RNA sequence: AAUUGAAGAGUUUGAUCAUGGCUCAGAUUGAACGCUGGCGGCAGGCCUAACACAUGCAAGUCGAACGGUAACAGGAAGAAGCUUGCUUCUUUGCUGACGAGUGGCGGACGGGUGAGUAAUGUCUGGGAAACUGCCUGAUGGAGGGGGAUAACUACUGGAAACGGUAGCUAAUACCGCAUAACGUCGCAAGACCAAAGAGGGGGACCUUCGGGCCUCUUGCCAUCGGAUGUGCCCAGAUGGGAUUAGCUAGUAGGUGGGGUAACGGCUCACCUAGGCGACGAUCCCUAGCUGGUCUGAGAGGAUGACCAGCCACACUGGAACUGAGACACGGUCCAGACUCCUACGGGAGGCAGCAGUGGGGAAUAUUGCACAAUGGGCGCAAGCCUGAUGCAGCCAUGCCGCGUGUAUGAAGAAGGCCUUCGGGUUGUAAAGUACUUUCAGCGGGGAGGAAGGGAGUAAAGUUAAUACCUUUGCUCAUUGACGUUACCCGCAGAAGAAGCACCGGCUAACUCCGUGCCAGCAGCCGCGGUAAUACGGAGGGUGCAAGCGUUAAUCGGAAUUACUGGGCGUAAAGCGCACGCAGGCGGUUUGUUAAGUCAGAUGUGAAAUCCCCGGGCUCAACCUGGGAACUGCAUCUGAUACUGGCAAG
């Protein structure tokens, strides 16, 4: 709106549409790893739970999860993936 | 002709097609000013130091009446 | 030391929930009369330790529930 | 700001020389004291409890040539300023720069005092005030200044003035038409009938 | 961040200043942490003139407030080095 | 509301715009309030020398 | 030294006392209106329509992040008209600088408004499960690679808004890989996570002669601190209504999953059947809260403009995205009401930011000057931005100052007015005569708000360096919007400057004339039907004074909602009579408790305001240092008469 700094706008929307990705993938992998607990499989849920640390970490630090969100997904993800498997 | 002064503010000139603004206005010009409170037709505008009443023009007179009620 | 809390229990029926009841004497702002003003918190005890009438002690302490952030301490008589 | 009407009209309401014309002679008569301040004036009309206590600071005001609002502010400060708030009414009023120089004798009247005063003709320590207003302080020294300094006025005001009842707490001089604010004047050391508890009587209601 | 600066008090045409603790934030004669002393650029040559708790200054100084240029100027020249 | 138009005479008619003051009129029960001299459309009272204030009557040319 | 101060009057009656309402004296105001109006200082100024808005301004900034050249300027990988070291043309981004673009930070501050919110807030006192940009302390890291894309170029659609295809490119934009604890998950064993470069200068050695390299200054990543900010929880207080009595399904609790920065029915599945309310739930009406403001002797009553704190809102309803921070005042999306632009296909906008218009109204201002100062954003800095702010303009809206002259002047002029025709009054008032010249006018002169930055230079400050950088002296040019500033000095002459209400009692101030229950007055009683101090004019007087009245409004007097501080036989007022649940109250002794109650201590009770004492503007208003005050709240420790709880009598 007549305000030039309006390029805020364009901008982050770049910055929506690449958060949507990232955020959207971090996502679909940590269900891999609840799915492998629906199915029972004890080896593909401590599978699955090292492909996804590494992505729930990483994207704390680009700053897109924060920290403590980390956390607690592994933090309780674990807390399954050993209490029947 | 009315005992009161007015303070000029903001001018303007008609010209040709465009308010255009002024903040002088010489003799032998036209305009109009805007924001004046109680200026009616036929009063003199003078220097409150040399003040002058002018002629003033006349008024026509009206040649037909009718009475009207608000619908 | 501890900012505790005496007051007698009312209700009992909510499994880990007991509602205490604190009264309290305080002079009426504009007349003087040293009138009752009872207090009502919904309390957490932990395995159903008290029971309706009961006096208790308690203290004030992080969110547990809708209206619930006090547990107990000690219970001080009980019966009816 | 100021009354500028008909003085004497204003001493003979009051019943009373207030040396509004002090200036020379006379000191009351050459205008009939009392016996008529109007076309009804030469009546006693018996006047009420509120009367005499409007009159009585009637004329206190009329006495420093002081009007309503400055009186009444002045009537504030007393009451507020610990002491007896009827005496130091009083001692504001007789505190005003105006005041003084015409105790001093710089003034015929006390009018004339204020027109010096004014027209920045009176210093104190040195540094020139011009409010006719100023509440002077011990230790002060309020003097004429030279660039007008004993021309016919002040010349005549020091003459009568000097033969008039010379005061106490202040010291002057006429060479150098210098005086020293010794002190506030105490209440005994003014007065005449003139009464307070009426005019303090009076703004407490 | 927190600093130290001047928040005009005075009234229209004799200001005067009142040194002041505060988050860059707020506004200027608005919200602040702590009174710290005063500047009176006019005050005439009479007895006071300009204050500060300079152990005060030095202490938020401590934990990484910032300071006015001006307020700058008012500390080196109240001195505290010699 | 019904009001007191005070002073010797009066233009005001059916159509006059008034500004309406508050004041009754003890005579008129009812009437509760005072239409202003000089105000608007009610013009001052003529030839009034005393207490011109009221009654919208001006000072008569020193 | 510092919350040390309490007033009554008129009116019911033939008269009286009581009762009781009406009325008045005061203070106050964001006021308005009528008549009137000289200046200055300080302050205030849409209270109604949170009605609708034309126009301009109110948020940018970094080239020391990057590719870059559109314009400027310089230099020229060098050229005319000849005006040969002085010009105006073409090149070259070379350097200064800079439109557009990427990028970074800011746009969540600053400012406006009170619609909503009676408790999702505010206030006071506590609390635990939290995040926190820039600023700061400490510790180390800062290696090595990859894919892109704006700009641009080429086609191309629009009236405009806006773009569309294809291809190309840089970085501190983007993603892997490495590195991986004092970080995260985990009992551990172990798993796993990041990043960025850029500038100034420079001896050698040197290279594709770009710079490697050295140095200083910044920036980048991680962890733990500090600081500030924010979110969350509890108790108590914070309007009226019973002609609102019942209310409640995620409802109240639990368990386990999910979820958030975090605790939590926050969410979901199941189990329990709870939860709230006569100490007022529920539902109605009204309303931003506070510091404080006004009044009052106080307790109270009234109030929440201006200043400061908190909250909420941003055309109406709704939603999220970006981000440390928003569910965003001059951002995005949807929808609605409405307005505007169009070449009819299509577009755009939201002043409760400043100024301003219309409208509404009894009523509330300039479409101003400037970043000089204080402060805020970006920047290494210079600087750019700043309708915050600092000033000015408008309005007697308030407060406080000052003026509109000072003396002199009598058989007391004229004129007016009353007169018992003697005179009295207006009235020393006027004139006349001496004198002064503030403030307005004119001419001079001239503080303070200006501290800094900028150049130079000298300093074991660095460093390979006599660079660069930094600091500090000194030196030299310089920085006000207000501004014809404040203030001072000269000039002429009383010269330019007084209204408004009242005069029957309350109430300070009295007569003539006109009028004749007429015209009219009137806050209350009441005046007027031929001698009206009450109407209207005059003379005179009284009170106020650049204001004065009227109206409107809050408190006071009003002890007339009576806690302080009242009543009910006849004045208003005891239910027609009892029984009785809840409530209030409760004989007498001891023990025990320590809730009430009392004592102390320690925290906090923002600053401003009120008060005290000082200081500064010529005084005052105003500004200001310090203090007292904030009579409250909470906590800890004691006391145990009285009150309450419990025991036993
Ligand atoms: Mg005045
Ligand atoms: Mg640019
Ligand atoms: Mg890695
Ligand atoms: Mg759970
Ligand atoms: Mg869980
Ligand atoms: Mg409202
Ligand atoms: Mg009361
Ligand atoms: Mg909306
Ligand atoms: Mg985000
Ligand atoms: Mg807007
Ligand atoms: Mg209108
Ligand atoms: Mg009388
Ligand atoms: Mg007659
Ligand atoms: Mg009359
Ligand atoms: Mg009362
Ligand atoms: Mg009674
Ligand atoms: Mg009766
Ligand atoms: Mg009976
Ligand atoms: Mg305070
Ligand atoms: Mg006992």
């Amino acid at each position: 709106n007549i305000k030039s700094a309006k390029k805020r706008a364009i901008q982050s929307e770049k910055a929506r549409k690449h958060n949507a990705s990232r955020r959207s993938m971090m996502r679909t992998f940590i269900k891999k790893v609840y799915a492998a607990i629906e199915a029972g499989d004890k080896a593909a849920a401590q599978k699955a739970f090292n492909e996804m640390q590494p992505i729930v970490d990483r994207q704390a630090a680009k700053g897109l999860i924060h920290k403590n969100k980390a956390a607690r997904h592994k933090a309780n993800l674990t807390a399954q993936i050993n209490k029947l498997a | 002709v009315k005992a009161a002064r007015e303070r000029f503010g903001r001018i303007v000139q008609m010209h040709a097609n465009k308010r255009e603004e002024i903040k002088e206005v010489r003799a032998g010009d036209i305009a109009a000013a805007i924001g004046l409170k109680d200026v009616t037709t036929g009063d003199t505008l003078c220097d409150p130091d040399a003040p002058i009443i002018l002629e003033r023009m006349e008024f026509p007179e009206p040649v037909i009446s009718i009475a009207v009620e608000p619908k | 030391k501890i900012r505790t809390l005496q007051g007698r229990v009312v209700s009992d029926k909510m499994e880990k929930s007991i509602v205490v009841a604190i009264e309290r004497f305080v002079k009426h702002p504009i007349y003087g009369k040293f009138i009752k003003r009872t207090t009502k918190l919904h309390v957490h005890d932990e395995n159903n330790e008290c029971g309706i009438g009961d006096v208790v002690e308690i203290r004030e302490c992080r969110p547990l529930s809708k209206t619930k952030s006090w547990t107990l301490v000690r219970v001080v008589e009980k019966a009816v | 700001a100021r009354y500028l009407g008909p003085k004497l009209k204003l001493s003979r309401r009051e019943g009373t020389d207030l040396f509004l014309k002090s200036g020379v002679r006379a000191i009351d008569t050459k205008c009939k004291i009392e016996q008529a301040p109007g076309q009804h004036g030469a009546r006693k009309p018996r006047l009420s409890d509120y009367g005499v206590q409007l009159r009585e600071k009637q004329k206190v005001r009329r006495i420093y040539g002081v009007l309503e609002r400055q009186f009444r502010n002045y009537y504030k400060e007393a009451a507020r300023l610990k002491g007896n708030t009827g005496e130091n009414l009083l001692a504001l009023l007789e505190g005003r720069l105006d005041n003084v120089v015409y105790r001093m004798g710089f003034g015929a009247t006390r009018a004339e005092a204020r027109q010096l005063v004014s027209h920045k003709a009176i210093m104190v320590n040195g540094r020139v005030v011009n409010i006719a207003s100023y509440q002077v302080s011990p230790n002060d020294v309020v003097s004429i200044r030279e660039k007008a300094k004993k021309q016919s006025r002040v010349k005549a005001a020091l003459e009568l003035a000097e033969q008039r009842e010379k005061p106490t707490w202040l010291e002057v001089d006429a060479g150098k038409m210098e005086g020293t604010f010794k002190r506030k004047p105490e209440r005994s050391d003014l007065s005449a009938d003139i009464n307070e508890h009426l005019i303090v009587e009076l703004y407490s209601k | 961040m927190v600093t130290i600066r001047l928040a005009r008090h005075g009234a229209k045409k004799r200001p005067f200043y009142q040194v002041v603790v505060a988050d860059s934030r707020n506004a200027r004669n608005g919200r602040f942490i702590e009174r710290v002393g005063f500047f009176n650029p006019i005050a005439s040559e009479k007895e006071e003139g300009t204050r500060l708790d300079l152990d005060r200054i030095a202490h938020w100084v401590g934990q990484g407030a910032t300071i006015s240029d001006r307020v700058a100027a008012l500390i080196k020249e109240v001195n505290k080095a010699a | 509301v019904t009001s007191y138009i005070g002073g010797e005479g009066h233009n005001l008619q059916e159509h006059s715009v008034i500004l309406i003051r508050g004041g009754r009129v003890k005579d008129l029960p009812g009437v509760r309030y005072h239409t202003v001299r000089g105000a608007l459309d009610c013009s001052g009272v003529k030839d009034r020398k005393q207490a011109r204030s009221k009654y919208g009557v001006k000072r008569p040319k020193a």
